């Protein structure tokens, strides 16, 4: 039966892991961001004596960088920082093409579109934006906004029809149509501030949580709230499987693989359960992400370490 | 903050007798707004202005707009 192996563990890093990014171009490469201030790509040999070395770090920030997402060639790649900029690397040496200037905070999350001409960001502003990728403004989203922080934002695969989600800490999730940059809707629900959402590959569903630690479904075109599930006491990163519908949810001691169909648990993963007390013995889990194999997922932690793991019948 | 907040002054007064001295001190209020003369934070101990909001009536819904 499918189950969870514990596959070893990666080191590089004096900075707790932010987010965690693949592309399914060279899923022989794997990205990493930190509140080192650097973003690491990594070389990744298959032998268990270690599992990866970093190849490279590309270096330039005054703060953390938060978000951080591949392009879909896999030779470009960009970052969202709390030093309220945006840079537009070319990852095979270093040497930023363009950094986007204005914001008057933190650039908290960001997202690079399949068509590689539209990427917007999320802020402490309050404002969701566009950015044409000559790295200047499309749009600024100002009215109807969050009235909180803007937490994630994400572009939706579709049929052809341009649709990207927003949700902030204002406990709703805001669905927007280019064109018109309406509300196509607005999802209420959640007690307490929303850390994350996630789109499926297929794109007609919208997994969010946050600090209620509950993973709602809602329905991207038809507006309807299906369901809810305890996902346990707070859950800050989620991603869905590229070749099933799995489910991955990020809490802090664990990660909590689920089964859509049916809902159910599969298994819990457990680190290293090494003796220390008492706040939080373990560090928390904060990130995640599958690779496109879907054999093996990956995971963010605040000990500075990428812990991998691969599934076994 | 005696450099913001505060003016003070000095006069001689004479009389038939020797010389009296006069000498005033006086804090300045405004720490709202305006006109903007002195800064607006309070001088001795530095206050923290604090803002209050706090409601959730939540509950599922999809509302389309």
């Amino acid at each position: 039966t499918e189950q969870m192996t514990l596959r070893g563990t990666l080191k590089g890093h004096n900075g707790w892991v932010t987010q965690i990014a693949t592309t399914p171009q060279f899923p022989d490469m794997i990205l990493s961001a930190s509140r080192d201030k650097t973003i690491i790509m990594w070389k990744l040999t298959r032998d268990e004596t270690n599992y990866g070395i970093p190849q490279r770090a590309l270096r330039g920030h005054s703060h953390f960088v938060s978000d951080v997402v591949i392009s879909s060639d896999g030779q470009f790649a960009l970052s969202g920082s709390w030093d309220g900029t945006l840079r537009l690397w070319d990852l095979t040496t270093g040497t930023t093409t363009r950094r986007f200037v204005g914001h008057t905070k933190d650039v908290l999350s960001v997202a690079f579109s399949s068509d590689n001409r539209q990427i917007v960001s999320g802020s402490r502003d309050k404002t969701i934006k566009l950015w044409n990728t000559l790295g200047v403004c499309k749009y600024t989203v100002q009215d109807e906004s969050h009235s909180e922080w803007v937490s994630c934002v994400r572009f939706s695969p579709n049929s052809s029809n341009p649709i990207i989600v927003s949700c902030g800490w204002d406990k709703l999730v805001k669905v927007w149509n280019l064109a018109n940059c309406k509300l196509k809707t607005n999802h209420i629900g959640h007690t307490g501030y929303l850390n994350t959402v996630t789109v499926s590959p297929d794109g007609s569903l919208c997994a969010s949580g946050g600090k209620d630690g509950q993973a709602m479904l809602w329905d991207l075109n038809e507006g309807k709230h299906l369901y809810t599930l305890d996902g346990g006491d707070i859950i800050n990163a989620l991603c869905f499987s590229p070749n099933r519908y799995w489910l991955c949810a990020a809490t802090g001691p664990s990660i909590k693989i689920w089964d859509l169909e049916g809902k159910i648990i599969v298994d819990e993963l457990k680190q290293e359960v090494i003796s220390t007390s008492s706040k939080a013995e373990p560090p928390q889990c904060t990130s995640l992400a599958w690779s496109a194999d879907g054999q093996t997922l990956f995971a963010g932690y605040t000990d500075n370490l990428v812990r991998v793991w691969q599934v076994t019948i | 903050p005696v450099n913001y907040y505060v003016d003070t002054a000095v006069r001689h007064v004479l009389l038939r007798q020797g010389v009296l001295g006069i000498k005033v001190k006086i804090m300045l209020p405004w720490d709202p707004s305006g006109k903007i003369g002195p800064k607006k934070p309070l001088p001795d101990h530095v206050s923290i202005v604090e803002p209050k909001d706090e409601i959730l009536p939540t509950t599922p819904i999809s509302e389309q707009k």
